């Protein structure tokens, strides 16, 4: 959909104007629920090599952590820029053309008839 | 280093040459003086019709005439 | 599900290695004078 | 995904064999290089659902450079009117079409 | 589509140089040397208008200038250039190389009754510069205007309004 | 093989497929094809018995007639468009041709006839290397020249390999033939929604992979190649039974996995384009491969089969088999859902 | 268009169908395979001398040299087929039926 | 010749551009002979 | 056209010759001949070498194929590039016939 | 007649391709695809494709049916009706095409193809000194370096393939 807007630019995961949004915090929701994937990864990996699950290489298991909200975090920049790119497309494309938008005349309901079906 | 290469000279002369001379075609044309006149002979070479330029009245490099002083020259390669 | 026409299929091998299912003898002849009867292998 | 590696690094893997219109070796032309050229400069950059409609004029004359179809359709109109008047009888090819006039230079 | 418009046979018609290319080779760099500026005045009309009809009186130049070439080759030293042609025509690849010696008697009487002098390696392959009077094509290729771009983006890019709006999720 | 032979094998097969994504000319598209399969041929015979030699075989033989067709259709461009851009292609009957060659490169029905039979022939290594990437070079150029491919033809190849990828998995035993017909019914998903949103196929495409790769290394660690072998698990690996339980869950697409993810997607992409019938007869035709994956499921994991006594000499050894990015690609297999907007990034 | 390009497209669909019809022989099926290659070679070439394309040129040398190396993969899976079977016929590469 | 053929525009161009187009082999020699037709078009590649 | 006529003068001097050949000694009357091979009917064993060694020609001669428009490309001015690849070319064949060397491939027909 | 001769070329191309296609044994389909090469190269040659012609030559029928024709003649020990059937078939369908194209000076199969003779369709001009095909192919070693490169790598990496597969180890 949006391949020609990321196509004068390629192959940048996150362009400059990506700067100009606010980023992730470090407690947010999303990136806390990436490190619980990584906290599940430590121990399935213990879990399929028999160690003990909860005890057994706990470096291990705080690099899995790390390298999930390492990479979830840009993960979710990209993400923010995306759906920032959507909306500012789309207002720009709204604003550049108003013929295609008018503002609908909004009626109250005391003249919208609506046609009574009784529940009898 | 020598001892290693009087032994593959001894056993293999054939395989000695092909390296010696393989490497000589590799390090031998980065260190002629006669590399940039090949260049300089291949971009000599007119294939194509010389297309004239439109006066606009201020280039002083390029001639009115092939016999005018100014323009490339080719001393270099009826001399050498 | 067997049907008739799949009813001669059996399971494939364990090792999914199916077993594999001869050397030249040539007799030069006496066309002094040998005859020779060789086992080449290539 | 089309990464495109060669816009990102600067690189010119295989841009310089894509079109017809690009620096060829001794500067020879493509029959067709004026027409691909004038199709490319209208449809550059506007993208291609406007490009079908809005440039159809210069891909017709490069795709009727290309194949020749309306030429070679016209040659053999006028080469079928021509046998078909000639087995009438009522027309006559002139010397120069017959190969009596003692060519041009 | 349109009508083609073509010149009509009398503006065709010119006085040929109707001689044979081992006489237009033997003759070829005298011919450059002295012909330069008919000739170059066509091809930079050739070149820059891409229409053979829009370059045709500039070529009949080149056609009345090459014939004044070649009278004043018969005028003054017909034999030379005729031993020097005929054994540049006897070489099945028309060699320079086979005709030294017929060559210098041609520049020797060339440059004595001439004064003409052959050009030398490099010259007649140099680009030059030529002054006309005819204007420069504003558009050669007869081409009409472009479609107007898309248009760009501008402006600061603000967040997305309550997020992705996928469904339930409200970052 | 040579360990230096095989990574350099690997590299060129990688090559391959990269020199498809990142060119600009067709002919190089169709070298990026030709260095592929001439590369993964080896990966293929890498044990050496019959069963990889008519594996191989009808794998070049498949390859190589759509390399044909794909130059066809490159050369049919050439006629009537003049240049080599790879984008949209200036004829229908290039069109055509192009996407017959595709269709048979992934093994979309009705072109899916050497997919089950390859990847029977074939290791389980080779065999994720089929079903994972070799999808990725075809399927980028689908992505690019989406402007001409045909609708009917692709939802018609899209129909039909998800049906033929439903009715096909239910009939078999052989878990490397259930991967192959998931994957045909996969790939009828991923071209189902091409040219309504390809960042959806995307979407599809990289969940799938991922999916796929879980099971094949399920595969790997465990040895099994079989549904009765698979059945000896939990008297070997009762976490692997949990494992291959919870990804097979997902690849049916029961939410609330990561697999329930693509298709609902793809949905939400095919009916904005008011299309209501086709994606509502897709959901119900993917209940069939739901119906073969709880059958595996039944047999492993919620079930257990009776094992034998030389299973209690492997109860003695551990596993050294490197298990690849076996929890990683387990997580991201099942719970991965909640993270569903996260898609915007292959836009 | 041009007559000779209806020839060229009429001998790839003639090995494309003998490719796409089997008889008993993978030799058969590899040279149908290299006919298409073939009309493909012959059609690029007469585009490309036509059109005056000059960096084209290099492309139908391309397309032999690969596809002629596509050949000898060919052929060598073949000489497998055949150093098992002892014959290359299309019927004994059945096994994985089941 | 193209007199009696209803709807006929002689010297049509087949191209919507004005541009002087390079003529056709078949343009050029068309209504000639198959002498000079084959030594034009095929002389330079046949000799020898 | 001299090179059609020339092909069809070798050809047909060729076939001329070879019907002549099979035919010039069919003209005598000799006698009938009943006649009732190193492998008697043994079928004939493949060889595997014989095979390497064609398809060895087979891709070496499409690297000679590469190979062949370097007396033009020596012409062009992009030297440094040209002579660049044409030695990478060269030493890619001679990096097959290294490989062809060392895994053995080149032995009993060495 | 002499004007249709590159059509008269395909023609028996196209014979030659109902040759091999119908397959009649793998050496006498070799031999038709020979056949069909050396009528192929004449079409490439008549166009000024020199090079390409004698590549048809030395490396399509010089170097690789030689190895066809080698590996069949290891194969297929030494000693039909839906062969000749499918000969005569392919024969037919194609002096069809012949007639139609022929009789109306146009045709339409899947794309419309004029009948004039194929000499129609060329230019009027001069390359100069050289053969653009000669230069465009000798552009392979300053132009096309990736090319050379992705080449000469599936070339060795082909060497490497078939002595991994033709091993059995
Ligand atoms: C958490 C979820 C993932 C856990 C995976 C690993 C589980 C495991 O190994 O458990 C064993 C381990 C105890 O085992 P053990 O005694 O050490 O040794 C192994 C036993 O000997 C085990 O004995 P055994 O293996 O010899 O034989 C018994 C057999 C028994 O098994 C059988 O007999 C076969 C199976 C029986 C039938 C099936 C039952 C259901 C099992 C599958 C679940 C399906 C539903 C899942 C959801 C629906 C979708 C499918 O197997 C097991 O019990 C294997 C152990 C695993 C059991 C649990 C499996 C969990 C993974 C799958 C679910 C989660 C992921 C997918 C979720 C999808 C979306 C919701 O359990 C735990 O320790 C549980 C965790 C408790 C502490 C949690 C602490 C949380 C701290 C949070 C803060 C720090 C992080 C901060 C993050 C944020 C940073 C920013
Ligand atoms: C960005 C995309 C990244 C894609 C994955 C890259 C790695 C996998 C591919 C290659 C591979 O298989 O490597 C083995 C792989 C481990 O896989 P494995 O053998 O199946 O794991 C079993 C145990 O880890 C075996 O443990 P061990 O006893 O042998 O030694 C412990 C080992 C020791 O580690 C080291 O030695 C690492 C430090 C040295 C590295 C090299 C320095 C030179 O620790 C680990 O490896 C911990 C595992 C960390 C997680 C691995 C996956 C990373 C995240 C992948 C993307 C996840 C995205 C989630 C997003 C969800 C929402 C969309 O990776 C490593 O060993 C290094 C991981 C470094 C992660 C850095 C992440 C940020 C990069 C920027
Ligand atoms: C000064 C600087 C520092 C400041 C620090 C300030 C913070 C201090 C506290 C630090 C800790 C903060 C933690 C994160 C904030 C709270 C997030 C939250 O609750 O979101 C409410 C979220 C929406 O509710 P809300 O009332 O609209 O929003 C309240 C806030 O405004 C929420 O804010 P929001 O509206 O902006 O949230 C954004 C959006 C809000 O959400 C939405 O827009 C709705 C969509 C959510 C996902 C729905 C997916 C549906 C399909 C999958 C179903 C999952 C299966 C269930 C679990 C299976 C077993 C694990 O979140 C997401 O989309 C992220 C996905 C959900 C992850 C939430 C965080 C989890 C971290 C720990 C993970 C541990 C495992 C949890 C269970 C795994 C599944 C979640 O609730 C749910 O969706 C219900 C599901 C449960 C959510 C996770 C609860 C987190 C705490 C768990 C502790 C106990 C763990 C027990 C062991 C492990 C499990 C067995
Ligand atoms: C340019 C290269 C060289 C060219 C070829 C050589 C030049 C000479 C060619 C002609 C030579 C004479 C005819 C062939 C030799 C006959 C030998 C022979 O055994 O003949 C007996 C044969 C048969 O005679 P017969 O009946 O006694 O048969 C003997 C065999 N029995 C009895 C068992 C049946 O004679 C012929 O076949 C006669 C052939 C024609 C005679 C010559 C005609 C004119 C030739 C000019
Ligand atoms: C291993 C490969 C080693 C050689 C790489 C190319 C060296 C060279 O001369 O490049 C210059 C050439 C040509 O550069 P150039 O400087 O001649 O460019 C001038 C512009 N033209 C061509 C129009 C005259 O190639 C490139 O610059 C780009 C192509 C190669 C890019 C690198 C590919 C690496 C692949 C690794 C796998
Ligand atoms: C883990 C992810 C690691 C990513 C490392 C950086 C890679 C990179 O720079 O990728 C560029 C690409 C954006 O480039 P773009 O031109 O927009 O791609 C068009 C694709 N149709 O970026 C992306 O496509 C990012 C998303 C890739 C996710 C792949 C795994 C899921
Ligand atoms: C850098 C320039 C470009 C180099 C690459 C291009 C080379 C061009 C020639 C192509 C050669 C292709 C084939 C090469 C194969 C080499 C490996 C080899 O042959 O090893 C085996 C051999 C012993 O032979 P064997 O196996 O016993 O066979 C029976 C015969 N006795 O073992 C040997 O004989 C040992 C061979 C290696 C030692 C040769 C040393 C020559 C040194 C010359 C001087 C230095 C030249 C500069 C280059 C560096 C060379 C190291
Ligand atoms: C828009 C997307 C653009 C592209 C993005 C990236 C796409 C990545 C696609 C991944 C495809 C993986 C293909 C398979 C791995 C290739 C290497 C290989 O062959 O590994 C198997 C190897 C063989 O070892 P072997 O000893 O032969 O094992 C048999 C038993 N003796 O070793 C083994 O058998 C070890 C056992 C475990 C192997 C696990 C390998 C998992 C690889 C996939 C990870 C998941 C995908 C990456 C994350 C998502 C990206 C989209
Ligand atoms: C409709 C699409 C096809 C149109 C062309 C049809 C040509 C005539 C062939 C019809 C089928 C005849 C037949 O029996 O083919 C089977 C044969 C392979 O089977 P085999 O084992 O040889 O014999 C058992 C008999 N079925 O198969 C063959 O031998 C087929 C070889 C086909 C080669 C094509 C030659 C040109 C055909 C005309 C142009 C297309």
């Amino acid at each position: 959909m949006m391949t020609g807007r990321q196509a004068r630019a390629p192959l940048q995961f996150l362009p400059d104007e990506a700067r100009s949004l606010p980023p992730p915090k470090l407690t947010d929701p999303r990136l806390a629920y990436i490190g619980f994937l990584g906290y599940c990864s430590g121990l399935i990996d213990n879990a399929i090599r028999r160690r003990p699950v909860l005890s057994a290489g706990l470096h291990r298991q705080f690099l899995y952590i790390t390298s999930f909200v390492f990479v979830g975090y840009y993960l979710l920049k990209r993400q923010d820029y995306m759906y920032a790119v959507r909306d500012h497309d789309m207002f720009s494309y709204i604003k550049s053309h108003p013929e295609d938008f008018p503002e609908k005349d909004k009626k109250t309901y005391r003249e919208v008839f609506e046609e009574f079906h009784p529940v009898r | 280093v020598a001892a290693f290469l009087k032994n593959v000279w001894a056993k293999e002369p054939v395989l000695v040459a092909s390296f010696a001379i393989a490497g000589l075609a590799v390090i031998l044309p980065t260190l002629s003086p006669y590399t940039k006149y090949s260049l300089m002979i291949n971009r000599a070479t007119p294939y194509n019709y010389p297309v004239p330029l439109r006066d606009d009245g201020n280039m002083p490099d390029v001639p009115s005439h092939p016999q005018d002083p100014q323009g490339p020259s080719l001393e270099w390669l009826k001399r050498l | 599900y067997p049907t008739k026409e799949t009813a001669h299929w059996k399971p494939p091998p364990w090792n999914d290695v199916d077993p594999p299912k001869s050397n030249l003898t040539l007799n030069f002849g006496p066309q002094g004078v040998l005859r020779l009867v060789m086992e080449l292998s290539g | 995904p089309f990464f495109d590696v060669q816009k990102k690094l600067g690189v010119d893997l295989d841009h310089w064999m894509t079109i017809q219109s690009a620096e060829q070796p001794h500067r020879i032309p493509a029959r067709c290089h004026a027409f691909e050229k004038e199709w490319i400069e209208c449809a550059h950059g506007i993208g291609s659902i406007r490009a079908e409609k809005e440039c159809k004029i210069e891909f017709e004359d490069f795709r009727e450079c290309l194949l020749r179809q309306k030429t070679m359709k016209r040659l053999n109109a006028i080469k079928r009117q021509r046998d078909k008047l000639i087995k009438e009888g009522k027309y006559t090819p002139p010397p120069h079409h017959s190969g009596q006039e003692d060519l041009r230079p | 589509p349109g009508i083609v418009e073509l010149p009509s046979l009398e503006d065709l018609k010119v006085q040929e140089v109707k001689v044979s290319s081992s006489v237009l080779k033997a003759a070829a760099h005298h011919y450059g040397a002295q012909c330069d500026k008919p000739n170059k005045e066509f091809m930079l009309c050739r070149w820059e208008e891409k229409d053979p009809r829009r370059c045709l009186e500039e070529g009949k130049l080149v056609n009345q200038c090459a014939l004044e070439f070649f009278r004043q080759i018969k005028r003054h030293c017909a034999e030379p250039f005729t031993e020097y042609w005929t054994c540049i025509d006897y070489s099945g690849l028309q060699l320079f190389r086979r005709c030294r010696k017929e060559q210098a008697q041609f520049d020797k009487c060339v440059l004595d009754k001439l004064g003409w002098v052959r050009p030398d390696l490099g010259e007649l392959s140099k680009v030059t510069k030529v002054k006309t009077d005819r204007p420069l094509p504003e558009n050669p290729y007869h081409s009409r205007a472009r479609p107007e771009p898309n248009p760009e983006v501008e402006g600061d890019l603000k967040p997305a309004r309550h997020g992705s709006r996928l469904f339930f999720w409200t970052m | 093989m040579n360990p230096i032979i095989l990574i350099i094998i690997l590299m060129t097969v990688m090559l391959g497929t990269i020199i498809v994504m990142i060119s600009t000319h067709w002919l190089l598209i169709w070298i990026g094809f030709e260095m592929n399969m001439l590369a993964i041929i080896p990966i293929m015979m890498k044990k050496h018995n019959p069963r990889a030699t008519e594996a191989s075989t009808k794998y070049f033989l498949t390859q190589s007639t759509a390399s044909m067709l794909l130059m066809m259709a490159i050369i049919i461009n050439l006629m009537f468009s003049g240049q080599w851009t790879v984008m949209k292609l200036f004829n229908p009957m290039a069109s055509m041709l192009m996407t017959m060659a595709l269709a048979m490169k992934l093994g979309m029905a009705p072109f899916h006839f050497w997919v089950p039979e390859v990847t029977q022939g074939i290791p389980l290594s080779s065999g994720l290397i089929l079903l994972t990437w070799q999808k990725l070079a075809p399927m980028s150029v689908l992505y690019q020249i989406l402007p001409s491919i045909n609708l009917d033809l692709i939802l018609t190849l899209s129909i039909l390999s998800i049906t033929i990828g439903g009715w096909g998995g239910l009939n078999q035993t052989q878990l490397r033939k259930i991967m192959a017909y998931s994957s045909i019914a996969h790939m009828g998903w991923m071209t189902a929604v091409l040219l309504y949103n390809p960042t959806m196929t995307l979407l599809n495409l990289i969940i799938y992979i991922i999916m796929t790769s879980t099971m094949f290394t399920l595969f790997m660690a465990n040895s099994t190649t079989t549904t009765l072998s698979l059945s000896h698990t939990w008297n070997k690996a009762p976490i692997m039974t949990i494992l291959v339980l919870i990804t097979l869950l997902s690849m049916g697409g029961l939410p609330p996995l990561s697999g329930f993810m693509p298709k609902w997607m793809i949905i939400q992409e095919m009916t904005k384009n008011d299309s209501i019938i086709l994606p509502t007869l897709m959901a119900i035709t993917a209940l069939l491969n739901l119906y073969f994956y709880m059958r595996l499921t039944y047999s492993t994991a919620l079930t257990m089969f009776p094992s034998t006594n030389n299973m209690k000499m492997k109860w003695q050894f551990p596993t050294t088999k490197r298990m690849t990015l076996l929890p990683t690609m387990t997580v991201l297999s099942t719970m991965l859902l909640p993270l569903t907007p996260i898609l915007s990034i292959l836009e | 268009m041009s007559l000779v390009y209806m020839n060229i497209m009429m001998a790839f669909t003639v090995s494309l169908t003998g490719l796409l019809m089997y008889r008993s022989h993978l030799m058969s099926s590899l040279l149908c395979l290299e006919g298409m290659m073939l009309s493909l070679f012959i059609l690029a070439t007469l585009m490309i001398l036509n059109s005056h394309f000059t960096l084209a040129s290099m492309m139908p040398i391309i397309l032999l040299v690969f596809a002629a190396c596509e050949a000898a993969l060919g052929l060598s899976l073949l000489v497998m087929v055949s150093n098992t079977y002892g014959t290359d016929y299309v019927q004994n590469l059945n096994l994985l039926q089941c | 010749i193209m007199k009696d053929v209803p709807g006929w525009k002689v010297g049509e161009s087949v191209f919507h551009t004005t541009r002087w187009v390079t003529p056709m082999m078949g343009e050029l020699y068309g209504l000639r002979t198959g002498e000079e037709i084959l030594s034009s078009t095929y002389g330079f590649i046949w000799y020898t | 056209m001299n090179l059609m006529i020339t092909l069809l003068t070798n050809f047909t001097l060729a076939t001329l010759l070879v019907t002549i050949a099979f035919w010039l000694p069919q003209l005598n009357v000799y006698s009938e001949k009943t006649s009732p091979d190193p492998m008697g009917s043994a079928r004939l064993p493949f060889s595997m070498k014989f095979f390497l060694v064609a398809i060895t020609f087979l891709l070496f001669d499409l690297e000679i194929a590469l190979l062949l428009p370097l007396p033009w490309a020596s012409q062009t001015t992009n030297l440094n590039t040209m002579l660049t690849m044409a030695l990478l070319l060269i030493f890619l064949l001679a990096v097959s016939l290294a490989y062809e060397w060392t895994q053995k491939g080149l032995e009993w027909t060495e | 007649m002499m004007t249709y001769i590159v059509f008269i070329l395909s023609i028996i191309f196209v014979m030659g391709f109902v040759g091999f296609s119908s397959k009649p044994s793998p050496i006498y389909g070799g031999l038709g695809l020979i056949v069909s090469g050396g009528v192929g190269c004449g079409i490439v040659l008549n166009f000024g494709g020199s090079f390409l012609g004698l590549m048809v030559f030395l490396i399509y029928l010089g170097g690789m049916m030689v190895v066809f024709g080698y590996t069949t003649a290891m194969a297929t020990e030494q000693y039909n009706k839906v062969v000749l059937g499918t000969f005569i078939t392919g024969l037919l369908m194609e002096f069809l095409m012949v007639y139609y194209v022929l009789k109306d000076k146009e045709v339409e199969i899947v794309f419309k193809f004029n009948g004039m003779g194929d000499w129609v369709i060329y230019d009027t001009g001069d390359s100069g000194f050289f053969s653009e095909e000669a230069m465009g192919i000798a552009a392979l070693y300053s132009y096309g370096t990736w090319l050379v490169i992705v080449t000469g790598w599936s070339l060795l990496i082909g060497v490497v393939v078939i002595m991994e597969i033709t091993r059995g180890n």
